[PDB]
């Protein structure tokens, strides 16, 4: 059952990471960009796009998130099997 | 229309038809009357 | 895309909201990519010809949708002779993926017929678009008289495409081509998925629907990868 | 926060013949209609500087846009005939069977003249002109088996021509974008990243792990063309590929649950070279395509358009700023934004370098089945791709002084790295000046050190193996760490990436495809000739771009324009001052060092690496002479010119009669560009009036007074003849050669 394996878990978890941590305030999101500092600050978007979540979480940090998620899970899944551990 | 045939009639299209046409009427000559080297 | 009714859908952004003022029919405020701004517009991108090529793609995708599952419903409730009883893509539409012998024509010679058809119906609706009202002039076998539209082009109206008046208060029209709009979208959906899931597992639509109330876990997107 | 959008005008031209009837109509100065001669010329010099017909810099975007289509069209046209000759006039089918006895060939001409000898016998049963251009080897890499295949990518490179046409015709003159439009450079690159060449790359490895993997797959081990299965029958039948490839047997679900280990079947990582057909594995080039498809995928999410997450190229710019260069990179954003010379001139010059960096790693790591063993086609393509980066490079410093002189504005660039470099050019030119002086003497002296030992009969002191030794020590260990790479610093590769590293040679058909390339006191020699003869180049494309505006001659040498011929005999003389001079005199210097490139590359593969496989040995065609006779200049007279230019010479009566025949030509064409560059107009306009009054005599003078051609198109016209004439020797020398015995 591919349904919690050590695959599944980790992309789960990888995913949900950069979600939880681009809501937070501890990754940078649309309505945030970085600085040269590697600081947060308040950015402008030509599409301002409508969210009702009260951080304004949109779906691009979604779609930016997600794929970020699946680039840092996947890049693990296949980084262990590289050295024996998965 | 007019102009189109005005185009046509610039130096560059007028020489590409006129050799064209020369071209190949040398070209058949030499089809139907290979190696001519003498008038005889 | 927001499903279901709502005022504005997921996409809705500030930047929409500036032309997309609800004028149209299913206007919920989901342009992200905004094709649909008037400012500097041309070509085929331009909000007359947006508008207009939904709603065509809408009818379309309609009868295609309830076309491509109504063979195989019949057959299996045995209305329909088991030898009609096809899958939408092995008809003849793609002959390596399956044709059926028994039409009155080879499937070739029944295209020409619709070559020829198809060019009077659609480039007629054309010239309407073109030169709004053209179609009602020229003699035609007195049918010119239906074909004088209505200054909007996706809404010809008149005695034939509103063979029943139906919508005759503003009010009730608004609300027929909102159902129509949502209906279309709908079914735009499912012919595309249609499509993808006669790549992905081969079988018709029906057949997939009845597999998936089967044993729902056992068969879905994810158990289709592989087989 | 100006948004990312379309914008166009609607009907902004009208489309009319009238303007094709009216010559000039584009400038000011020429639309008055011709009084002499020099409005002919002067017509179509300045027919595509759209940037001096108009100051309007949207109409300058809009004009170079649709023009952009038509060449895309053209390029259509020429593949569509590419694949109609070779469906029609072609041997393909016959070579399919027998690649390694049958000769390409897709030309055929017809019997007039007695033009018919030039119909050589290719096999197959066959007659036709032998073809190097490889495009056989890359339809069989691609999975063609049949004419049909050929007709109809054919018929559809046509339509696409048609459809060039017409986005040309209607982005000028139906929905013109408008500039704000052409200024979106972040959004450009996201599309050309991820969309043009990521997805390009994903497509097409969509091919090749579908149609070219299996077709090949098949054609390796035999089996008969007409035989194998239909490409659509492979995409079809999930139940043939798995035969071929047991890892089609679980479908996609090892893409998605990360298994991708799976597919190791296809999606190899092997490295060196097929031996049945000597080339590249395609599971190699169907892992490298998916890789780089998702590298570019990636590369396409990096700027930002409408949505604030990306970067701002501006800000990227601003940020890297130093102790040592002032303001730094401020100023170039708005220089890349609104000069389109300053965007041709790094495009041209990276494209050119690009080119030259395929003809290198083509002949190493030969991509398709069979194109090793063709030694024309090794030797042509070579050649075509080495000449095509040198041109470029040469237009990059040509359109690098147009912008210096047009485009460039003081104001906007104050103490950045641009004024900068400005401010101590003399200090660049003066330094590479030397190197270059350097360079001519420690590289060119040593042949003429060579060539005087050798005729005074003092071998000894000669710079060579059997004597004073020059080691590339610094190449023989870079050739030694690739070939073992995959032992500890590559350990997934199961071989080199190339054969000439080291190891052992590959023969397809009894001919060596490729083998170890050993780097001897004449590799040493030869290696310094190029870093002299590019230093060169570079020093007088560089010193023309960097004086482009001003020097110590000529204060006001910007307001004279980029193209004049001098500033008059004062001074002590002017003449050749300008920037336009500076690509005129760097055009030969380019020809002369490419020159040198292509007959290194031509003499060391015949010499060491090309031959026939024997009992005994590898016999090689010139027999491994390289190492002992190309460390003297009468070496390469007499062992390279004056040898191998026998098969040329004698094509008289054959199949090749006509390399002969264009070898002459060429000859002809290269000595009568002297006439222009050794001479002046002065002396032919006075010619010419003497030449006119016997016309006036006889009532036969034109109305268009005739004029000698200006000082600056004969320089053009004399290059470009001396170019066309020495290239083109080259050309029937190589092909007649390497046709003959290769
Ligand atoms: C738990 C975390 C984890 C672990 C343990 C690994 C482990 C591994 N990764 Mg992975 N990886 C991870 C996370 C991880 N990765 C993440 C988050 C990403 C996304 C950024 C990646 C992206 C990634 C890539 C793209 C690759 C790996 C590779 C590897 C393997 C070989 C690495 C190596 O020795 O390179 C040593 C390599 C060098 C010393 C060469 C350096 C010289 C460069 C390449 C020259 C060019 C530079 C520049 C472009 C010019 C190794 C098993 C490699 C692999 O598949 O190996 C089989 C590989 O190609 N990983
Ligand atoms: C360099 C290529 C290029 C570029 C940058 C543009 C740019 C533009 N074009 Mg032009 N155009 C091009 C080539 C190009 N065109 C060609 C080759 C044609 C002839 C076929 C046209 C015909 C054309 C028309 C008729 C119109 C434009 C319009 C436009 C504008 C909007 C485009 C848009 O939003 O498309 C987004 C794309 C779509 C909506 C269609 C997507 C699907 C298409 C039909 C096929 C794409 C195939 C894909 C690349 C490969 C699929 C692979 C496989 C699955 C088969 C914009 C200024 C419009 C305009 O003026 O707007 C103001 C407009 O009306 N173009
Ligand atoms: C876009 C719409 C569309 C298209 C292109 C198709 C196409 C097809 N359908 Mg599908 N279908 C559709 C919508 C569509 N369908 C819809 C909406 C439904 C649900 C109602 C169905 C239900 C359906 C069934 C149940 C079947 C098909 C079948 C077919 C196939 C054979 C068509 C045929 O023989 O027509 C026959 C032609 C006509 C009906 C038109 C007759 C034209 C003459 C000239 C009219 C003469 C009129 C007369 C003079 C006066 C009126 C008489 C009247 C009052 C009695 C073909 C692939 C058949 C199939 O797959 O067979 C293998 C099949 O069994 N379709
Ligand atoms: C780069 C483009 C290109 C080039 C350089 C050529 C060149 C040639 N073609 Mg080809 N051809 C091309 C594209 C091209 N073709 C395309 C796109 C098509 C598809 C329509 C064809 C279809 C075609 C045919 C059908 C034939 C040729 C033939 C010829 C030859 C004689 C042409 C001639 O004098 O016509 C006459 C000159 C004028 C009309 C003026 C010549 C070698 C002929 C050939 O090789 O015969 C043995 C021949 O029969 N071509
Ligand atoms: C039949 C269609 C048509 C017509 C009537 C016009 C008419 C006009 N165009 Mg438009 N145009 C068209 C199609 C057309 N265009 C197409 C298809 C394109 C896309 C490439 C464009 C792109 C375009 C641009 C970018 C511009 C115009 C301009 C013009 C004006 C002057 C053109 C002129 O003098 O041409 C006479 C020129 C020629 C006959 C040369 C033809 C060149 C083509 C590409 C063939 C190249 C062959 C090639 C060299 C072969 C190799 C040669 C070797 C063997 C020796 C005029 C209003 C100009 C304008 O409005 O200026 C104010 C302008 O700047 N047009
Ligand atoms: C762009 C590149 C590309 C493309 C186009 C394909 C395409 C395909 N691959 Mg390949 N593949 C690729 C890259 C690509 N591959 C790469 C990079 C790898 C390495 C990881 C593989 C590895 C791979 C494997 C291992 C397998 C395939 C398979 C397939 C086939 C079935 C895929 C499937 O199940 O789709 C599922 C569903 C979809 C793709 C969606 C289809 C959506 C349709 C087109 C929508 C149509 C809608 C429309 C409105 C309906 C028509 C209406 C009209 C008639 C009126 C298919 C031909 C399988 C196969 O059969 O191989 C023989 C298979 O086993 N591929
Ligand atoms: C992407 C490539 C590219 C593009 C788009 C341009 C575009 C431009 N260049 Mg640039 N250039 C390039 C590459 C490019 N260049 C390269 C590679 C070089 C190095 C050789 C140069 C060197 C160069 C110079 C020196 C100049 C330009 C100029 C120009 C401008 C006017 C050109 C013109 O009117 O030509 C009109 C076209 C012709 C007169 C036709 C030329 C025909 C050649 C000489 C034929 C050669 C033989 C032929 C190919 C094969 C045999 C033919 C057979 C019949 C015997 C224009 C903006 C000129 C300018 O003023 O810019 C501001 C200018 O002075 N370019
Ligand atoms: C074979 C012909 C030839 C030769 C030998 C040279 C030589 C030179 N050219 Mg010239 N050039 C030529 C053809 C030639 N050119 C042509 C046809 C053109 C027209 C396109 C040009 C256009 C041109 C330009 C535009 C430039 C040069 C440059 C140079 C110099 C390059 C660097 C240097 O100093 O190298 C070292 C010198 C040599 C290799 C010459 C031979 C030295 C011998 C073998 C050894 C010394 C002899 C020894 C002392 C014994 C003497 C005894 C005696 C006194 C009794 C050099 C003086 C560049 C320059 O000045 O760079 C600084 C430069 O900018 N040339
Ligand atoms: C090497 C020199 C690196 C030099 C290097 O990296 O310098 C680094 C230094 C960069 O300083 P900054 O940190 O202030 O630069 C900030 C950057 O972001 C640019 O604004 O550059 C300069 O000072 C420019 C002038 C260098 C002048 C160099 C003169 C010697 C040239 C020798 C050429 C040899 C070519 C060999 C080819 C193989
Ligand atoms: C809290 C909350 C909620 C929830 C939410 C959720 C639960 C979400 C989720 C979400 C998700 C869950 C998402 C996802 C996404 C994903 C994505 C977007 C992906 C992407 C991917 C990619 C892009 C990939 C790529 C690739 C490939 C294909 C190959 C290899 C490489 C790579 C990896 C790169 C709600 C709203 C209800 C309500 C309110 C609150
Ligand atoms: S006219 Fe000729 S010789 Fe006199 S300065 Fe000008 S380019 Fe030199």
């Amino acid at each position: 059952g591919f349904i919690g394996s050590s695959t599944n878990l980790i992309m789960v978890a990888s995913t949900t990471a950069t979600l939880a941590a681009a809501r937070f305030g501890l990754a940078p999101t649309v309505k945030k960009n970085t600085t040269a500092g590697l600081k947060l600050v308040d950015s402008k978007n030509s599409a301002g796009v409508i969210s009702n979540d009260p951080a304004g979480f949109t779906i691009v940090d979604v779609l930016a998130m997600g794929a970020a998620g699946h680039g840092l899970g996947v890049g693990i899944v296949l980084g262990l099997k590289g050295i024996g551990a998965l | 229309m007019k102009d189109f045939t005005t185009y046509l009639s610039t130096a560059p299209v007028i020489a590409t038809i006129w050799f064209t046409f020369t071209a190949g009427l040398l070209i058949e000559i030499n089809r139907y009357f290979p190696d001519p080297l003498v008038f005889s | 895309v927001d499903r279901s009714k709502d005022q504005l859908y997921v996409g809705a952004s500030q930047s929409s909201l500036a032309y997309l003022d609800g004028s149209l029919p299913g206007d919920f405020g989901f342009d992200p990519l905004g094709l649909l701004d008037p400012v500097n517009s041309g070509g085929f991108i331009e909000p007359k010809w947006l508008q207009y090529s939904e709603v065509i793609h809408a009818r379309w995708a309609m009868l295609g949708a309830a076309g491509c599952i109504a063979p195989e419903v019949l057959g299996a409730a045995g209305l329909i002779p088991d030898a009609t009883n096809i899958k939408w893509f092995e008809s003849g539409v793609i002959p390596p993926a399956g044709s059926y012998n028994g039409y009155w024509a080879d499937p070739y010679t029944i295209f020409f017929v619709e070559i020829v058809a198809m060019q009077f119906a659609e480039l007629r609706r054309l010239q309407d678009f073109r030169y709004p009202g053209s179609m009602g002039q020229q003699y035609f076998l007195g049918l010119e008289a239906i074909f004088k539209g209505s200054g909007d082009a996706a809404y010809p109206g008149g005695p034939f495409f509103n063979l029943f008046n139906l919508g005759k208060t503003e009010a009730a029209m608004k609300e027929l081509k909102l159902k129509e709009i949502k209906n279309g979208r709908l079914a735009m959906l499912a012919m595309l998925g249609y499509g993808a899931q006669a790549v992905m597992t081969g079988k018709g639509p029906f057949q997939n629907l009845v597999e998936h109330l089967a044993d729902p876990v056992n068969n879905n997107i994810l158990t289709n990868f592989a087989g | 926060a100006k948004k990312v959008k379309i914008a166009v005008d609607r009907n902004p031209v009208e489309t009319s013949f009238e303007k094709w009837a009216k010559p000039g109509h584009f400038s000011r100065t020429l639309s008055k209609g011709p009084n002499t001669t020099t409005w002919i010329w002067n017509l179509h010099a300045d027919a595509h500087d759209f940037d001096s017909h108009t100051s309007d810099l949207e109409e300058i975007s809009r004009k170079v846009f649709s023009a952009h289509f038509g060449q895309l069209g053209i390029i259509f046209i020429w593949l569509s005939g590419m694949y109609f000759h070779g469906a029609r006039f072609s041997n393909y089918e016959a070579w399919l069977s027998d690649p390694t006895h049958i000769k390409p060939s897709a030309q055929v001409v017809w019997p007039i003249v007695g033009q018919e000898i030039l119909n050589g016998d290719v096999g197959g049963g066959f007659q036709g002109i032998q073809i190097t251009s490889g495009f056989f080897q890359l339809w069989r890499a691609s999975g063609i088996t049949s004419e049909l295949q050929l007709y109809t990518t054919a018929i559809g490179g046509l339509v696409m021509a048609a459809a060039m046409f017409f986005a040309g015709w209607f982005h000028y003159h139906k929905a013109a974008p408008k500039l704000e439009w052409f200024q979106n450079v972040e959004s450009m690159l996201n599309h050309h990243l991820g969309g043009l060449l990521g997805l390009g790359s994903l497509a097409w490895a969509g091919h090749q792990i579908h149609v070219s993997l299996p077709v090949n797959k098949l054609l390796d081990a035999g089996v008969d063309p007409k035989e194998i299965p239909l490409p659509h029958d492979l995409l079809l039948n999930r139940a043939i590929m798995a035969d071929l490839y047991p890892s089609f047997a679980k479908g996609i679900a090892p893409f998605f649950t990360l298994n991708w280990s799976e597919y190791s079947d296809f999606l190899t990582f092997k490295g060196g070279l097929n031996p049945v057909t000597g080339g590249l594995w395609l599971s190699d080039t169907a892992h490298h395509h998916v890789a780089i498809a998702v590298l570019f995928l990636v590369a396409g999410h990096m700027y930002r358009t409408n949505w604030g997450i990306g970067h701002s190229m501006k800000e990227i710019l601003e940020a890297h700023r130093g102790p040592f260069t002032g303001e730094g990179h401020v100023g170039l954003y708005e220089i890349l934004t609104t000069s389109w010379h300053a965007q041709l001139a790094i495009n041209l010059a990276l494209f050119g370098s690009l080119s030259i960096i395929v003809a290198h790693h083509m002949y190493a790591m030969p991509p398709y089945p069979y194109l090793a063993t063709d030694y024309g086609t090794q030797l042509s393509l070579f050649t075509h791709h080495t000449w095509i980066g040198g041109f470029c490079i040469v237009g990059a410093g040509a359109h690098a002084a147009i912008f210096m002189v047009r485009d460039y504005d003081p104001t906007n660039n104050y103490n950045n790295l641009l004024d900068r470099v400005i401010r101590h050019r003399d200090a660049i030119i003066s330094h590479l000046n030397w190197v270059c002086i350097f360079l001519g003497f420690h590289s060119f002296g040593l042949y003429i050190h060579n060539d005087t030992m050798s005729a005074l009969g003092r071998p000894q002191d000669m710079f060579s193996d059997t004597a004073i030794q020059l080691q590339p020590v610094f190449a023989q260990w870079i050739q030694n760490t690739h070939f073992l790479a995959p032992q500890l610093t590559a350990p997934n590769a199961l071989a080199a990436t190339s054969l000439t590293w080291g190891g052992d040679l590959v023969a397809v058909g009894g001919k060596v495809a490729m083998m170890p390339i050993s780097l001897g006191t004449s590799d040493f020699m030869v290696h310094h000739i190029h870093a002299f003869t590019i230093h060169v180049t570079v020093l007088i494309l560089l010193k023309g771009v960097l004086f482009a505006r001003s020097s110590r001659l000529i204060p006001d040498k910007a307001n004279l324009g980029f193209r004049f011929p001098c500033d008059g005999p004062g001074r002590g003389g002017t003449c050749q001052v300008s920037a336009w001079d500076h690509v005129f005199l760097g055009l030969f210097w380019m020809y002369n060092s490419l020159s040198i490139v292509i007959f290194h590359f031509s003499w060391k593969m015949q010499s060491d690496v090309w031959g026939t496989v024997t009992a005994s040995g590898v016999s090689h065609i010139t027999g491994g002479n390289f190492a002992q006779s190309a460390n003297t200049i009468n070496g390469w007279l007499r062992d390279f010119l004056w040898a191998q230019s026998s098969q040329v010479i004698q094509s008289y009566g054959s199949a090749l009669s006509a390399y002969g025949l264009i070898f002459l030509g060429a000859h002809f064409v290269w000595a009568f560009s002297l006439m222009f560059l050794f001479s002046g107009r002065g002396y032919w306009q006075e010619l010419i009036e003497s030449i006119v009054w016997a016309h006036n005599k006889l009532k036969v003078a034109p109305a268009i007074q005739p004029r000698a051609l200006s000082i600056t198109q004969g320089r053009a016209v004399g290059v470009a003849h001396y170019l066309l004439g020495g290239i083109a020797t080259t050309w029937s020398f190589f092909l007649a050669r390497i046709i003959s015995v290769g």
